[PDB]
């Protein structure tokens, strides 16, 4: 049983508990052992705090490292966002001398050092690994087959982009997190431009909102052309603008979808046999019963 | 580098079908996998060496799925 | 009082190329070098290297090819064996065996030969004056 | 474009539209590639970005000319432009330069020195003042907090929610860069 | 030993950086040094005659000449030492410019004076212990190889031929042409690529001076200069020629390319020529106009049904038994003519070239727009065989790109051949709109701007935009190719129905390991490298081997048959004279020091050693024709029983000591 | 010379996949027994597989046949 | 003689003709060849570039690219001139580290660097900060008193016109037949080019040969090209006028 | 820019700025062709009409951008433009 901090950052504990839950729960039956993070907080998230300053999100994406480091344990993340922040200020402080020293000398003031010796994390990315848990111990702890239901996955942008500073290979056509929903039973859909921003990254999202739904709306119509009968993501911030914005697009414009949608984690859980009073499914904006209704 | 001679392996219901495209002219080497019956007769004689023979107890008694009773290497046929 | 008397022996193909292509882009570096010029690496015996160290070459710089890239086939592999051996040497003498180095310069390394000639000045310049000079007497 | 008339609508309509060489800012060039890490100079406007960006079709926003703006110093031509809030930092641009530019980092240098100089939206300070006061840009309710206890889970993540000591540090964290006197300071208007 | 030591200012580009009077005194007072004396061009008539003054009035021995590189100016010194009544090699310089002048100009001048004094003193220490050496001259066999039978490589055959030098044409594949062969129309002056091509082939096969050897390599070379021992691998054909039929005994004849064989041949593969796009079946030719007509058996791929056999009847041309021969040729030089292969533009996933089946590249489409090609020269989409109506061109397809996946260099081409790509579409197909999505059109030769010209009076649309991303639509196949128009400053989403990648093209496959064998480097860019790049385009630095032809860069076939020729001008050079004169550095083993160790043999990457037997003991002997100087047998014997002709151990020992001298 | 997989995760020790192996029960089973290896072993609760390389299993389906709520998938393609 | 080979080279275009780029009516602009014998070492100044007008150091130095070339207006030429966009790249480097501070504009149209480290020699200069700005030059009009340069053109790609005020005007121009080649190519029976430049006997296989036997060209007098190309097509007419010598035989 | 929503200020706000091949005019292409009598298809866009313009340095007005439009078919985008009647024809472009 592998064993990892959970970082768990803002918009899943305190808007889709169930996400969190399930994946405790999951990881769990899996050979994963997902441990709290103490005290951790906000990863300066990277577009909202990122565009406002990039030494205050180096230094406090570091203090998130440093309490992983104090616990002795490779951070594992259920967000896109929560990755870039974490994973890739990790990867920025392991090499560039300056940077580490002008974040050092900002966290002597709360008497925490960093200094690099952890691993950074995706939960879907453990769950694809072979030494981890791998695609077929996913099947293997697959209990309600799922059958019969098209699912259509949201890459996002910020786990796979720039592909020149991840290691997860082909960002044009990626197939790995459509093995994984394949994995659970249900059959993945492709549909037009798959690897479309969600358009809720950067700010965009609080700055110009009719923006960002415009973005979201050409997703929603090119999901709901493939047939899609629910999106799986691997971001809480893009779960937020597919489910928020579903209401929002329905109030703005005069468009309707009513598509659930569902952390990958949420989907697990569902696969494995939890219920969905125990991942929460009515704190979703959208609907999950018509979903619930075809794979149940 | 070069596209157009696309080597293929569908299986296509019971049928494992072996294809090599042109633009205008195929190839399909066409297995019938109800009737095979798991001997090499057909991989003793292949002139090529690209028949090989997989589970063929398995795959005789209904266990097995996810192949054949044969594999052809249709890129060395 | 003192200047540091460094003497480099650069091979004809890519040492003595990537010097002259240096001159000829107008790259300054201080003059502490002077250099002998063979055809390959491969020529330099490890008693012209003793030999510098007991004239009393404050340092000694050896400059050619690339690995894969000398105009004689693999004679700078038996340089780079050479030089190993002769670092060990001057270690177990007791002289200090950073007075010794061997760089690798393409043709087309003007700015790097630049910098190898600054680095080397700079480094014999920390260790200071050889000390076979006063050990003779 | 005669000259300045100060009449302040004459001046909005016939502004020069002619660069200049005064108008080149090589210290504000300086600072986007010391703070982007990346080579921004050496852009040669395939139009790749613009092509590749998902907020262009829609609105006025063109990647590469801020990169051009970038590259020919203009500063209060790019930072006080509205459109450089519309990057939703997809990567796009960056996983497809060919040149091995970030333009989305270069955007990012921008919006500090936007920052630096005082032109921010106001989501930007509300979570500046949403960390400072909790840690989290997305603060927990009394909702979730009944939903989250429905569950099974305790009523507060194992977070700054429910470990107040470590706030202190964020917020001088914060405070050591200015970031909270600075947006409090911008909100107040 | 007698020295003269002359100074040149170099025309103010030494006298601005050092004390030139400081250091001529200086070589006055160094010892052996009798005259020492200074010019401002040491280079020019009156500075080779100031030499040869001095030589003659003070019976100098040896002369030092402070000046500029040795590789830049050793022939002419060494010549001007001659003339004078010297050996050329009595003379050795000090480089007192580029190694001082240039590299001390600023705030450091006494600094750069002790530095000109102590590098005269090391050159006049040399000086003093070098003695007389004459180069060796070898004999040149008259015979000459050149590898590639493409458009360089019969250039250069048929040029070499003409001159009177017996040739031979090595071509891998079973046919001669190359490229050119399989390009449908040429650019600017649209002539009919295959039909121009014709006639040179024809000439090519008929030459009595040119031994043709199709599909045939080069496993190995050995030799210089002089005679290479080319050893050649004849694969099996398994067809024989009406000539190699009758000298095995059949008189009815071999090959007359009558086609029954492929007539009845069952098996049934990709034909490379056509990019794939065509079946051929296991004997076959790949176009109906190769130049050996010989219908080559692939034996990867018989079954050895014998068939073919039948077939053939009392020709008797196939022997399905046939193996590798090997062949050993001696030759006097070299021309290397490989060619070159299209980048995989498979890697740049954005552009969807392998998973998009309308998505096809420019070799691809050139042999769908030929006559003779796979259609019946008619460009259709792969995806449904419907003819298109609206075509792009991604121009800079994996080229002058920095990423590290494309090619950070020019393809130079593929402007101009996407112009007449563009031109062929709009003419065949009526109505047909050709985009280009270009990036800098590179339209440099004569007449290539006139052909740009004319192409967008015809009406191809020029979107300056490098294409960002291609999606494919899911029914009718069609192919959204995104990117910004530049000028017009908007972002674009055209819908062809085909799309032509002009991809990168780079170093044919194994040309790295043939000129591995021949001793040739490559460039930054990886294509072969050229002796001196502005001139001296043809030769390398190995001596007897030179390029021809795209496989030392991109080139269109005008700047390929100027080059081909240029090296067969360069290969016949020593041909014709019959002797060469190597550079007197070689290793003489004294005998009389040689313990017979055998220790060095294996030093030489020439096998230019051996042990031998003289006066009964067992000594070293050194092949001095294929010792090239490098000095690493001398740099190791220990005794010192191998002498390095101008590079001697006393000679270097004395430049140390002269420098520390004080 | 096939793969087999064996979910431990469902897998309850029956140990019906171990007796009914005809390569298992090649020793004690066969006159002047040939080759004494074994495919699987029941260890700590579930069906462990010996046969690391993929040499002696000859695709038969006695052990997926066996096992009573199928645990154990056989992979008739090269590993 | 049994053989011959022509190798009359060029000249630079006049460039005085095209009245909006005031080349002989302001002081300081030049053109390429004049540039380069600034630059030299050995010319008339001690390589140092001066203003002609007041023999000042220039800080900011033009380049107006296509000067003359792909013209179809009837005064300049149709054609591109191939090694314009790499000499402009050349002077520009030569000034950015001769004259410390000095910045480098290229007004170009296509930069067409497409021989062998060309690419990579317009990535370099691009690196050490020459300023590419893709606008053909509108018409340059000089200051009164400081004898400075304000050149008019727009920023293709920024979308703007500009107003760019240097110390010196550098004009590549296009190059032409040189003077009296006409004549001689008269003379010797070969015929010309549609773009002026002598013709070959046959474009893509046969660069070298002209149509009259025993006559071969070598250099920029067939068209212009870089020094490498010019060799290269130089041996390869040494090797065309040595087939029939060597022979001694030749066939009517 | 996903599709038209009848809300004229979100309409305007959204408005596909992405040039499609549906876009093109050749109708009006042709009929701009003939009643100028030039060779408006064959503009490279070198930018020496717009740097030789009066009315760029003050406006909006760009009469290379005019150009693109003619040569790509852009009726309702060339027409519409209230930049069109800034051209004095002093004829310097021409020039
Ligand atoms: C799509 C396309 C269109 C083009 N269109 C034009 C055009 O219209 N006009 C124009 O002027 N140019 C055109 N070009 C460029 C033109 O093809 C080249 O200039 C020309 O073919 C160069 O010929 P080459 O002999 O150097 O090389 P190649 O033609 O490639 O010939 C090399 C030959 O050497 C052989 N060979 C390779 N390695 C070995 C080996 N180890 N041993 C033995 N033999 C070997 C190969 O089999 C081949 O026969 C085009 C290029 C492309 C890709
Ligand atoms: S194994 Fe081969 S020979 Fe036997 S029945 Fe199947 S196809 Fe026929
Ligand atoms: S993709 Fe890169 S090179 Fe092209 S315009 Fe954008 S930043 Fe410049
Ligand atoms: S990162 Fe920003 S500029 Fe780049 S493609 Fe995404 S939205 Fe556009
Ligand atoms: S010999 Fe060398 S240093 Fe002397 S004038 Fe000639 S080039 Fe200059
Ligand atoms: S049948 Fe015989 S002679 Fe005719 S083409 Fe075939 S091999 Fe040649
Ligand atoms: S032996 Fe059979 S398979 Fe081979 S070439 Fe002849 S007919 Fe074809
Ligand atoms: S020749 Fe043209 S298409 Fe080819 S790489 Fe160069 S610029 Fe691009
Ligand atoms: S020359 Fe030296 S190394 Fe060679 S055999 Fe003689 S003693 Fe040994
Ligand atoms: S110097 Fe010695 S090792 Fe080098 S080639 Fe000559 S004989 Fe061989
Ligand atoms: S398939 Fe047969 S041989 Fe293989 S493990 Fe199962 S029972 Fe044993
Ligand atoms: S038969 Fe099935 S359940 Fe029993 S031990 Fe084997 S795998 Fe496990
Ligand atoms: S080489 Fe460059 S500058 Fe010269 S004419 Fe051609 S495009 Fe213009
Ligand atoms: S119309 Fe304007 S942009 Fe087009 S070629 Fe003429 S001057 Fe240049
Ligand atoms: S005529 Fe004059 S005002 Fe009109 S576009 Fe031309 S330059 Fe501008
Ligand atoms: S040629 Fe320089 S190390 Fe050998």
């Amino acid at each position: 049983m592998h064993e990892y901090a959970f970082f768990l950052g803002c918009i899943a504990p305190n808007r889709y508990p169930g996400c969190e839950a399930s994946a405790i729960k999951t990881s769990e039956k899996v050979g994963i052992k997902l441990l709290p993070l103490k005290g951790a907080s906000c990863c300066p998230a990277p577009g909202a705090f990122g565009s406002i300053d990039l030494n205050v999100w180096y230094a406090m994406a570091a203090r998130n490292l440093v309490l992983a480091e104090e616990m002795k344990k490779d951070i594992a993340l259920i967000c896109n966002g929560c990755y870039k922040s974490i994973w890739e200020v990790n990867h920025i402080l392991k090499h560039n001398d300056e940077l580490r020293d002008n974040v050092n000398e900002v966290l002597a003031e709360i008497d925490m050092q960093f200094k690099g010796t952890i691993d950074v994390w995706h939960l879907a990315e453990l769950y694809y690994d072979d030494k981890v848990c791998g695609v077929q111990k996913i099947k293997d702890s697959v209990t309600t087959p799922l059958s019969g239901a098209k699912v259509a996955a949201h890459y996002g942008c910020h786990l796979m982009k720039p592909k020149k500073e991840r290691h997860f290979g082909d960002t044009e056509n990626p197939m790995w997190f459509e093995e994984l929903i394949g994995a659970l039973g249900a059959e993945p859909i492709q549909y037009r431009n798959k690897m479309q921003c969600c358009g809720a990254g950067g700010g965009v999202r609080g700055y110009d909102i009719v923006h960002a739904l415009d973005i979201t709306n050409e997703k929603l119509i090119n999901i709901q052309e493939a047939g899609a009968d629910a999106i799986t993501e691997l971001c809480p911030f893009c779960q937020l603008q597919f489910d928020r914005g579903q209401i929002e697009i329905k109030e703005k414009f005069g468009d309707v979808y009513n598509i659930p949608v569902l952390h990958y984690n949420e989907l697990l859980g569902l696969a494995q046999g939890m219920s969905p009073q125990d991942l929460a499914l009515d704190l979703h904006a959208i609907d999950c019963t018509p979903f619930l209704q075809k794979v149940l | 580098s070069t596209l157009f001679p696309k080597y293929s392996k569908t299986t296509d219901g019971s049928k494992v079908i072996m294809e090599q495209r042109l633009l205008q002219q195929v190839n399909n080497l066409i297995l019938d996998n109800d009737i095979c019956t798991g001997c090499g007769i057909c991989s003793e004689v292949c002139p090529e060496e690209a028949i090989s023979v997989g589970a063929v107890g398995g795959v005789r008694r209904g266990l097995v799925d996810d192949a054949a009773s044969i594999h052809v290497d249709e890129t060395k046929c | 009082d003192w200047k540091p008397q460094i003497l480099a022996i650069i091979c004809n193909w890519c040492s003595y190329a990537g010097a002259d292509l240096a001159g000829g882009a107008r790259i300054q570096y201080p003059p502490t070098v002077r250099a002998i010029r063979v055809m390959c690496t491969g020529r330099v015996d490890m008693l012209f290297i003793l030999k510098a160290f007991v004239e009393g070459a404050d340092g000694v710089l050896v400059s050619g090819c690339h690995f894969g890239d000398c105009h004689y086939l693999e004679g700078n592999y038996k340089a780079a064996k050479r030089m190993f051996m002769i670092k060990n040497l001057l270690r177990n003498i007791g002289l200090d065996d950073r007075r010794f180095r061997m760089t690798f310069v393409s043709a087309s390394e003007g700015a790097k030969w630049g910098m190898v000639m600054e680095d080397v000045t700079n480094t014999i310049k920390e260790l200071g004056p050889s000390p076979i000079k006063e050990f003779k007497k | 474009a005669a000259k300045s008339y100060n009449i302040p609508e004459l001046d909005k309509k016939l502004a020069d539209r002619r660069y200049h060489l005064s108008d080149t800012n090589p210290e504000f060039t300086q600072k986007i590639l010391k703070t982007s890490r990346t080579i921004a100079n050496m852009c040669y406007q395939c139009g790749t970005c613009t092509g590749s960006c998902p907020s262009a079709p829609r609105s006025s926003y063109r990647i590469r000319l801020f990169m051009r703006r970038c590259v020919l110093g203009l500063e209060n031509e790019a930072l006080t432009d509205p459109d450089l809030w519309l990057c939703t930092t997809c990567y796009s641009c960056t996983d497809r330069c060919p040149r091995d530019i970030a333009p989305t980092d270069v955007i990012m240098a921008m919006r500090n020195l936007a920052f630096k100089r005082d032109i921010v939206p106001k989501n930007f300070l509300q979570t500046v003042q949403l960390i400072y006061n909790s840690g989290h840009g997305v603060p927990n309710n009394d909702v979730n907090r009944a939903a989250r206890t429905k569950l099974g889970l305790p009523a507060d993540p194992p977070t700054t929610h429910s470990y107040p000591e470590f706030v202190k540090g964020i917020q001088k964290i914060i405070d050591h860069y200015e970031l909270k006197e600075n947006a409090d300071r911008i909100l107040k208007g | 030993p007698r020295i003269g030591v002359f100074v040149c200012h170099c025309g103010t580009n030494i006298a601005g950086s050092m004390s030139i009077d400081d250091v001529v005194n200086y070589a006055k007072t160094l010892p052996y040094v009798a005259v020492a004396d200074q010019y401002q061009y040491m280079c020019s008539t009156p500075g080779q005659k100031k030499i040869d003054d001095a030589i003659k009035e003070y019976n100098l021995t040896g002369v030092v000449v402070a000046a500029c590189s040795p590789r830049l100016h050793e022939p002419t010194f060494r010549t001007a030492t001659k003339e004078g009544g010297l050996n050329p090699f009595r003379f050795e310089m000090a480089n007192i410019r580029e190694q001082n002048s240039w590299v001390h100009m600023h705030g450091m001048w006494d600094e750069a004076t002790q530095k000109a004094k102590d590098q005269v003193r090391m050159a006049v220490a040399k000086a003093a212990k070098l003695e007389d050496l004459v180069p060796k001259s070898v004999p040149v066999e008259k015979t000459a190889m050149v590898v590639g039978g493409g458009v360089a490589g019969m250039q250069a055959a048929l040029d070499l031929a003409s001159a009177g030098i017996k040739t031979y044409l090595i071509e891998r594949t079973p046919t001669i042409g190359g490229r050119m062969s399989q390009l449908d129309k040429t650019f600017p002056t649209l002539d009919c690529s295959q039909c121009i091509l014709t006639p040179k082939m024809v000439d090519v096969g008929r030459h009595p001076n040119i031994e043709m050897m199709t599909y045939t390599e080069v496993e190995k070379v050995e030799g210089y200069i002089g005679n290479f021992d080319v050893t050649l691998r004849k694969k099996a054909r398994g067809v024989l020629t009406p000539t190699e039929a009758t000298a095995k005994g059949i008189v009815g004849g071999g090959c007359n390319g009558c086609g029954d064989c492929s007539a009845v041949c069952p098996v049934i593969k990709p034909n490379p020529f056509e990019m794939g796009m065509a079946p051929r079946k296991a004997i076959y030719i790949y176009h109906a106009q190769v130049m050996p007509l010989i219908y080559t058996v692939d034996f990867d791929s018989c079954v050895k049904c014998g068939l073919c056999v039948e077939a053939c009847g009392d020709k008797k041309a196939i022997d399905l038994e046939m193996q590798d021969e090997f062949i050993t040729v001696k030759v006097g030089t070299a021309v290397l003519a490989t060619g070159y292969e299209l980048f995989p533009i498979e890697n740049k996933r954005e552009w969807g070239y392998k998973q998009f089946d309308n998505v096809i590249n420019a070799l691809e489409f050139e042999r769908l727009i030929c006559a003779s090609g796979p259609t019946g020269g008619h460009l259709v989409r792969p995806s449904d065989g419907k003819t298109p109506m609206k075509v792009g061109f991604v121009l800079c397809a994996g080229s002058r790109d920095n990423t590290g996946i494309g090619k950070p260099y020019c393809s130079r081409f593929c402007c101009m051949y996407s112009l007449k790509h563009a031109h062929q579409i709009m003419e065949k197909i009526p109505g047909a709109v050709a985009y280009l999505f270009y990036m800098d059109i590179r339209s440099f030769g004569k007449m290539y701007e006139e052909f740009y010209y004319r192409i967008q009076h015809e009406g191809a649309k020029f979107i300056r935009g490098r294409v960002a991303n291609v999606l494919e639509d899911k029914e009718t196949k069609n192919l959204h190719v995104f990117t910004e128009d530049t000028l017009l400053g908007r972002p674009v989403d055209v819908e062809v129905d085909l799309l032509v990648l002009a991809a990168a093209v780079q170093p044919n496959e194994g040309a790295n390991e043939l000129r591995k064998k021949f001793g040739v480097s490559a460039s930054q860019d990886g294509w072969m490298l050229e002796a001196h790049p502005k001139l001296n385009p043809c030769g390398t630095t190995t001596a007897g081997v030179f390029l021809a032809g795209v496989c030392q860069g991109p080139k269109d076939i005008p700047d390929t048959v100027a080059q081909a020729e240029g090296a067969a001008s360069a290969a016949s050079i020593p041909i014709h004279m019959g002797e060469v004169e190597l550079e007197p550095y070689f290793a003489m083993c004294i005998d009389e020091l040689c313990a017979g160790c055998g220790m060095c043999v294996n030093l030489c990457p020439y096998s230019a050693l051996s042990l031998g037997e003289k006066n009964g003991r067992t000594v070293m002997v050194v092949t001095e024709a294929k010792c090239k100087g490098c000095g690493t047998c001398g740099g190791f014997c220990p005794g010192g029983a191998i002498k390095m002709q101008h590079f001697t151990t006393p000679q270097i020992v004395a430049q140390i000591d002269a420098f520390f001298a004080g | 010379a096939f793969a087999v997989h064996v979910n431990m995760e469902r897998c309850t020790g029956c140990n019906n996949c171990v007796v009914a192996c005809p390569v298992n029960a090649l020793e004690l089973n066969t006159v002047n027994p040939s080759s004494t290896d074994k495919i699987y072993k029941v260890i700590n609760g579930d069906a462990v597989i010996l046969d690391v390389k993929h040499e002696l299993c000859a695709g038969c389906g006695i052990c997926v046949d066996a096992c009573p709520y199928d645990v154990i998938q056989l992979s008739g393609q090269p590993p």
